[PDB]
């Protein structure tokens, strides 16, 4: 691919959610979304390989459907309220059609499968723009139209998505299933506050974008997919399973790192609302991904797996990659703790 | 945790690129006089 | 030699001058001996649906003209 | 919900204007610009009220004064304006341009007679 | 987040589109253009809550004049007891609902 | 009602002569021929060129189907704004062809 | 400059002729002083009903009646 | 509301049903996802007609034109299955299970 | 049975639905397409949208079903109870829809909907000497330059993806 | 009353394609120094019934086809899109009046291809299927450029309605202003109808070979009466003729014997050239034909504004 | 040439619209009419049938508001015959 072609496919991604986010007419959401779809597929094609077509032609095919469910939404509420304006539904069952639409292309369960799959097939950058980028836009048409979205619905989306998320999380042995698998969770747990507190829901999203940068980044600088090369980079470079250590450490929760700012939080907009069942079943299940995360510590930095002889040859030469961020997403998503009121910059 | 059902699942290749897994011949035929057997690319 | 042609042209000629002389004699017919009215846009439509609702008739290309007021 | 107030058909009776759309179109310019005051002030009443039965009494103004337009035609300019109707109502399109002589004619006729 | 960059900057991509009333091409109207005026002028300002609960009568009127439910359950109604007083013979049509009113213009 | 006798009568004529021609000589009497081209026993293979100059019409179709209302669109009161998004269009309808033009994709059906 | 020129015009004529073409398309309205004829002449068309305003007293640009002296002129069309 | 939003809203219903069950091919789940974008199409545009809603006129033409781009993505996919495994059967998009 | 028209059409729709939702082939997929094309175009016809009628003939049908066709005849090599089971199942639910409503003129699924034919809803007014979806179309310049600006971006952004995810290299 | 205008609106097309094939053969003969069928009527005028009395009672092939009813529909769509398009013709007067002919015939001429697609498929040679693929691509890149000269052309007209194009051509003929897409527009649609120097078929297969002879006298049918209506098409665009509104004979007689001169223009030009490669006709409209009709689609949709020369909308 | 025929053109369809807009107010004043004696008519013929039926009011408006609505085709045609339904709605549309 050119330079010059790959950077005008990413700036017309960043576009099409840009579009979506500051548009006030649900036509210009819907070209917005399509514009997204349209122009991340040829990052996930930018090696040629059987799996990243049928990676793509799965993502195409839920995303069209998501679409398509979006664009009916749309049209039920243009009837029965004759105006576009991105706000609150007027009818319930177009609230119902575009909350699927939205959990769709989120990759809430029970909507997820794509994103076990897709994720495997793609290369490591086109997985992060994924979990990262393509998470935005959508977030953000589910916090402007709140006043309509079913608190059952939204909430047995929620719960399966974390149930789902560590249940799948705690079998593979792949990198980027742990990521996706992590990600369910993750939004499960966003969009479990949502209709109390917003303002938790844009702050979990940013601090998940935070953590899914720094392993996604570590990944690519050490040039890894499975757990054994992870396992490998011990004797490569120490100072990087010391990072990937504390990353995954910050991921589950564990105080006093910054990973326990959002959920914690979340609780404090939950036990405000006197439910004390659903917040205290979320951490019991999302004590899963802390251990598959242990799983990784343990294999990575906790103990030396052995090497092999061609390793040496590694030894005589300094990495090149252009690790962008690293230091400042390592020590943003780790030592935020001390800083949890600035939350209210997001209020 | 490998189960009866998960027993062949295969790891995935290292570099994730599959193996791969023709000229196509034409007979023109009598019908001066010429047979001619043409093989193409396209 | 070269006007042996002209026959088949003057048949193909004569096939095709007769839709349109069939098309403008049956208009002229069927429409008071004038020219079918076009309604184009939905103006023109209400006005002929008031010549046809003030002829009498039943139909609009019966005009009525000044003889039918006071 | 509340009842429709409706006007019975005792006032919905007026002498109508029984010709047909080239007959109008032929007179339509001198239509305007004699009929004027009536017309407009139908048309500003029924802009401003949004309700046609605020507006029956200045409609029958307007199915009046239009008359009073026509007879004077009756009385001394009958036969140009016949010509030049039916010349207006020959054409498919009603086009003004296909009858310019029989328009000159009854022009010069109406202004040296009215 | 929504973003507001067309109001912070000034400019205007899709307000026009966004409602019914709004300016039109040749001013042309359309059909429910006073009950949707009269539903934005209410809810303008006081939030969706006091929108939702205050002016219901309005938002009931632009629904009504928008899917015109009850104009044609109120025609089935006219229409179905008109056809059971014909098949009981205790009804006929007018000649004026017959085509022979020969009609007003 | 017109376009709809017209095209029902273009239709039953049609059918009426597929009949007719796929029908009258069946009457009569003949002899049977046996159940048996250049590629019988070769399979078709995939062009890339021709799927190519397919997407390259269906794209070119859809720029053209935004261009169409110009006619009606001349007649507007913003004629500035008008002018400007009528060339910009085709702008980049002319820039999409130079791009495929510039990329080797009008190759072998040019 | 010159040499490159005469050689498109030796080797490819017709992108010459359709790039002077839409030179010409976007550069000679900017020149040309008869847009803002075109501008008054779509401006001028009545599509609707030139509904009269209530006179409250004090208006002497508005007409009265439609051949009154007031009002727009449409001579330069009826010249051009 | 009217019959023929009835009738529009359950060819989308169908045509849904059709797209979420493959049955061999993914030629007819694309034929079945452009049917559901033309019934989009038809009642958006029955509703804009009815209430003379006259800047969203302008709306369908959109929904027609973005998607219609989206189905010609979709066919360039196919043709790419089509080049590894021969065929457009949706029984051999299964490399990721593993 | 005339002033049902739109309705009537509306069933051939739904019956071409079931052609292509059952599956049978992409050729006959494609054909039922083809006549649920033509009989919406006909249903927007009947209310007064001819220009997007034309649009349906012109684009969709000519233009990208043609190109649906066109790479079927390169795949789905020419040589079921099924598709015949749902057919007839369709076709039966989709039958008793019309009986249920031509007999008690208001049923409800999802949303309540009318028995009467679809002329009730027609306006009375008339548009004058223009046509109004006409010039909402015609609208797209002068008003939607940002849809203008956004579409035309999708699409030449669309030829460069096309053009670049099938090289293979 | 209405079924006897299309009446005399159908049977005289087929009337003037059967003795349009009695005039492509005399005229095409004329021109290479022999003469053409003068033995079978006087000067060949029985001819064209002969032909078709010897086509209809031919055995058929009955080919093994993969299915029939593909094989049945292209005539089907053929014959009734040869036929339809016919309707909205002002000649001076049209038996459809409608407010958008144009859009309704270039509709028309993007579905015609589904006879060869399906013509193509329902043949059991792949080779017929290749043709018919070529075929098809031809026809859609053309009707791209005809859609694209069609637009700039009505852009000066102002309006959609084919009767509109007699007003709007009464002071001076459109091929004064518009003769570079008078050129194109003739070649675009010669290479539409898969006319020569445009057809493949012919050259080194047919994708019609496998039908019998009486649905190749169909598909022939609607092929001649598509040459000559796209002939007409392009005399009411281009040449349109002078219309006395009480004497529509003379309007009826002119463009008769104008598009009788294009139609002879197009078996004069049958005559005269070699044929085209396939890749050089691509070649001649992706990069000859179509940077030029953009440019003139520019010029003509700036050209209006410049000059105060916008046409009424009605 | 065509510019010439053009401005000719324009001016020939300024005049057609402004005949039309002079002809507008007595067609508006005959289209009241007309809707209100159709209205009438429903209302007398809505009195004589529902004269059994407990609970109906004659001439319910079905909205809260007492501003005038502009009656729906079925509200005026809804008691007349097939064929002028069909005129009245399907009319202009079928007209060739």
């Amino acid at each position: 691919m050119n330079p010059i072609i790959l950077i005008i496919i990413l700036m017309t991604v960043m576009l099409g959610t840009i579009i979506v986010m500051i548009s006030t007419h649900w036509l210009l959401i819907w070209i917005g979304f399509e514009m997204n779809m349209l122009a991340i597929i040829p990052i996930m094609m930018k090696k040629h390989n059987p799996r990243a077509t049928e990676a793509s032609t799965k993502y195409f095919l839920t995303q069209s459907t998501a679409s398509m469910l979006l664009m009916m939404a749309i049209i039920i509420n243009l009837m029965f309220s004759g105006q576009w304006t991105v706000m609150k539904l007027f009818n319930p069952m177009a609230s119902m059609l575009m909350t699927m639409a939205l959990a769709m292309k989120l990759g809430m369960a029970p909507f997820h499968f794509w994103v076990p799959e897709v994720t495997q097939g793609i290369p490591l950058s086109s997985g992060l723009i994924l979990l990262t980028w393509q998470k935005l836009a959508p977030m953000s048409v589910l916090y402007q139209i709140l006043p309509s979205i079913n608190l059952d619905l939204i909430l047995t989306l929620s719960i399966l998505s974390i149930t789902i998320g560590g249940w799948g999380g705690l079998n593979q042995t792949q990198l980027r299933k742990i990521m996706a698998y992590s990600s369910i969770a993750h939004m499960g747990w966003m969009t479990a506050v949502l209709l109390y507190n917003p303002t938790m829901t844009l702050l979990n999203l940013i601090i998940y974008i935070i953590m899914t940068s720094t392993m996604f980044t570590l990944f690519m600088a050490n040039s890894t997919t499975t757990t054994l090369s992870l396992s490998h980079t011990w004797n490569k470079a120490p100072i990087m399973t010391i990072l990937v250590l504390i990353t995954l450490l910050s991921m589950g929760g564990l105080p006093p790192l910054s990973g326990f700012m959002p959920k914690w939080m979340i609780i404090q907009e939950m036990t405000k609302n006197d439910s004390i069942i659903l917040p205290t079943l979320m951490a019991i299940t999302a004590l899963l991904n802390l251990y598959f995360y242990m799983r990784l510590t343990y294999s990575t930095a906790l103990t030396m797996f052995p090497s092999t002889n061609n390793m040496k040859m590694k030894w005589q030469f300094p990495t090149t990659k252009r690790m962008t961020l690293l230091p400042t997403m390592t020590v943003l998503s780790t030592m935020l703790l001390p800083l949890t009121p600035i939350l209210s910059i997001l209020e | 945790y490998p189960t009866k059902e998960t027993a062949h699942w295969k790891p995935p290749p290292w570099n994730d690129v599959d193996p791969p897994k023709s000229n196509l011949t034409l007979n023109f035929g009598p019908q001066g006089v010429l047979r001619l057997v043409m093989e193409l690319s396209g | 030699m070269w006007f042996e042609v002209l026959p088949g042209i003057a048949v193909m000629g004569v096939c095709l001058f007769i839709p349109g002389m069939a098309t403008a004699r049956i208009h002229r017919f069927s429409n008071g001996g004038r020219e079918k009215r076009v309604a184009h846009y939905s103006y023109q439509w209400y006005l002929m649906e008031r010549d046809r609702r003030v002829s009498g008739v039943n139909r609009y290309y019966v005009s009525k003209g000044l003889e039918n007021i006071d | 919900p509340g009842i429709v107030e409706l006007p019975s058909l005792e006032d919905l009776k007026v002498q109508e204007v029984k010709v047909s759309s080239s007959v109008l179109k032929a007179a339509a310019h001198h239509y305007g610009a004699q009929c004027d005051k009536p017309n407009k002030e139908f048309m500003l009443c029924r802009w401003e009220e949004k309700d046609p039965r605020r507006c029956l009494e200045e409609g029958k103004l307007v199915n009046q004064c239009a008359l009073e337009f026509f007879r004077q035609i009756k009385r001394h300019c009958a036969e140009p304006f016949t010509e030049y109707w039916t010349c207006i109502d020959y054409s498919g399109l009603q086009l003004f341009r296909r009858c310019r002589k029989e328009q000159a004619q009854f022009d010069k006729c109406v202004l040296d007679k009215l | 987040p929504f973003f507001d960059v067309q109001k912070k900057l000034g400019v205007d991509l899709d307000h026009w589109m966004t409602i019914q009333s709004a300016e039109q091409p040749h001013r042309i109207p359309a059909r429910c253009h006073a009950f949707e005026k009269e539903w934005i002028e209410c809810a303008h300002g006081i939030g969706s809550i006091r929108a939702e609960k205050e002016c219901k009568i309005e938002f009931e009127d632009f629904r009504e004049c928008l899917l015109r439910q009850k104009t044609m359950k109120r025609l089935n109604a006219i229409k179905r007891q008109r056809d059971k007083l014909i098949k009981e013979g205790k009804y006929t049509p007018p000649p004026h609902h017959s085509g022979q009113e020969d009609l007003r213009p | 009602m017109n376009l709809m006798i017209t095209l029902l009568t273009n239709f039953t004529l049609a059918t009426l002569l597929v009949t007719i021609a796929f029908w009258l000589p069946q009457l009569n009497v003949y002899s049977e021929k046996t159940s048996p081209d250049p590629m019988g026993s070769a399979r078709l293979p995939f062009s890339m060129k021709f799927f190519l100059v397919a997407i390259t019409f269906l794209l070119f179709d859809l720029e053209i189907a935004l261009l169409l209302p110009l006619p009606w669109a001349s007649q507007t009161t913003n004629l500035n704004t008008m002018l400007t998004m009528a060339l910009l269009l085709i702008f980049l309808l002319a820039v999409s062809l130079a791009y495929e033009w510039t990329q080797k994709g009008l190759e072998w059906t040019e | 400059v010159a040499a490159f020129l005469k050689n498109v015009w030796a080797k490819e004529p017709v992108l010459v002729a359709s790039f002077a073409i839409a030179g010409l398309a976007v550069i000679l309205p900017t020149l040309s002083p008869y847009t803002k004829y075109s501008l008054m002449i779509n401006r001028a068309t009545p599509y609707n009903y030139p509904v009269p305003l209530r006179d409250d007293g004090n208006m002497p640009d508005v007409p009265s009646h439609p051949q009154d002296p007031q009002g727009p002129s449409l001579e330069w069309l009826k010249r051009l | 509301m009217s019959l023929v939003y009835m009738n529009i809203m359950m060819a989308f219903t169908v045509s849904l049903t059709g797209l979420l069950m493959y049955r061999s091919h993914l030629m007819s789940s694309l034929l079945c996802l452009e049917g559901m974008m033309l019934s989009l199409f038809i009642l958006a545009t029955l509703m804009i007609l009815n209430s003379h809603f006259t800047l969203a006129s302008m709306m369908p033409i959109i929904l027609l034109v973005f998607a219609a781009c989206e189905a010609a993505l979709g066919l360039s996919l196919l043709v790419m299955v089509s080049n590894t495994y021969g065929t457009d059967y949706v029984q051999n998009l299964n490399l990721l299970q593993c | 049975m005339m002033t049902y028209i739109v309705f009537i059409l509306s069933i051939i729709f739904v019956m071409g639905f079931v052609g292509f939702s059952s599956k049978p082939s992409p050729i006959y997929g494609g054909l039922g397409l083809i006549v649920s094309g033509g009989v919406g175009c006909g249903i927007v016809l009947n209310f007064g949208g001819s220009f997007l009628g034309l649009m349906v003939f012109l684009i969709y049908l000519g233009g990208m079903m043609v190109v649906f066709g066109y790479t079927t005849a390169m795949a789905t090599e020419q040589y079921n109870k099924v598709v015949l089971g749902t057919f007839i199942t369709g076709l039966l639910m989709e039958f008793l829809m019309v009986y249920y409503v031509l007999k008690d003129k208001e049923v409800e699924i999802v949303f309540k909907f009318n028995g009467m034919g679809d002329w009730v809803i027609y306006d009375t007014g008339d548009s004058g000497f223009f046509s109004e979806e006409a010039m909402g179309i015609a609208a797209l310049y002068s008003y939607g330059t940002w849809l203008v600006i956004v579409t035309g971006w999708s699409l030449l952004i669309g030829v460069v993806v096309i053009m670049e995810i099938t090289r293979g290299n | 009353m209405f079924m006897i205008n299309v009446l005399t609106l159908i049977i005289p097309i087929l009337l003037a394609v059967a003795f349009l094939t009695l005039v492509e053969r005399k005229v095409l003969g004329y021109m290479q120094f022999r003469k053409g069928p003068n033995v079978v009527g006087p000067y060949g005028l029985l001819q064209p019934i002969a032909d078709a009395i010897k086509l209809f009672i031919k055995e058929p092939l009955r080919p093994a086809t993969s299915s029939i009813s593909m094989f049945i529909l292209a005539p089907i769509l053929a014959l009734t899109l040869a036929l339809t398009m016919w309707i909205p013709l002002p000649m001076p007067y049209p038996l459809i009046n409608m407010n958008l002919g144009v859009l309704f015939m270039l509709a028309m001429s993007s579905l015609a291809v589904y006879s060869i697609l399906w013509s193509g498929w329902a043949s059991n040679s792949k080779y017929a299927l290749i043709g018919a693929l070529r075929a098809v691509a031809q026809t859609i890149s053309y009707e791209v450029t005809l859609a694209i000269i069609l637009l700039s052309v009505l852009l000066m007209n102002g309006s959609f309605t084919l009767s509109t194009l007699i007003i709007t051509q009464e002071q001076v003929w459109l091929i004064f202003p518009a003769w570079p897409l008078a050129m194109m527009w003739f070649i675009s649609t010669l290479a539409e109808t898969n006319r020569a120097p445009f057809d493949l078929t012919e050259g080194e297969s047919g994708f019609n070979v496998e039908y019998a002879a009486g649905p190749f006298a169909l598909f022939f049918m609607a092929e001649y009466a598509n040459i000559i209506m796209m002939n007409i098409f392009t005399t009411t665009l281009f040449l349109g003729a002078f219309h006395n509104p009480y004497m529509p004979e003379l309007y009826t007689i002119n463009f008769t014997i104008k598009s009788l001169l294009l139609s002879i223009t197009f078996l004069w030009i049958r005559a005269s050239y070699p044929r085209f490669r396939y890749d050089q006709l691509m070649h001649l409209l992706w990069k000859n034909f179509l940077p030029l009709t953009l440019a003139l689609c520019m010029w003509h949709v700036s050209l209006p504004i410049l000059l105060s020369s916008i046409p009424p909308q009605t | 040439s065509m510019m010439r025929w053009n401005r000719e053109r324009r001016r020939l369809q300024i005049e057609d619209f402004e005949a039309r807009i002079a002809l507008m107010p007595l067609l508006q004043a005959e289209k009241d009419r007309r809707v209100l004696q159709m209205l009438r008519e429903n209302l007398e013929e809505e009195a004589t049938i529902m004269k059994d039926v407990p609970g109906w009011k004659v001439g319910e408006s079905v909205f809260h508001t007492t501003r005038w609505v502009t009656p729906m085709m079925g509200e005026l045609y809804g008691l007349r015959t097939g064929e002028e339904i069909l005129s009245s709605t399907y009319g202009f549309i079928w007209y060739t």
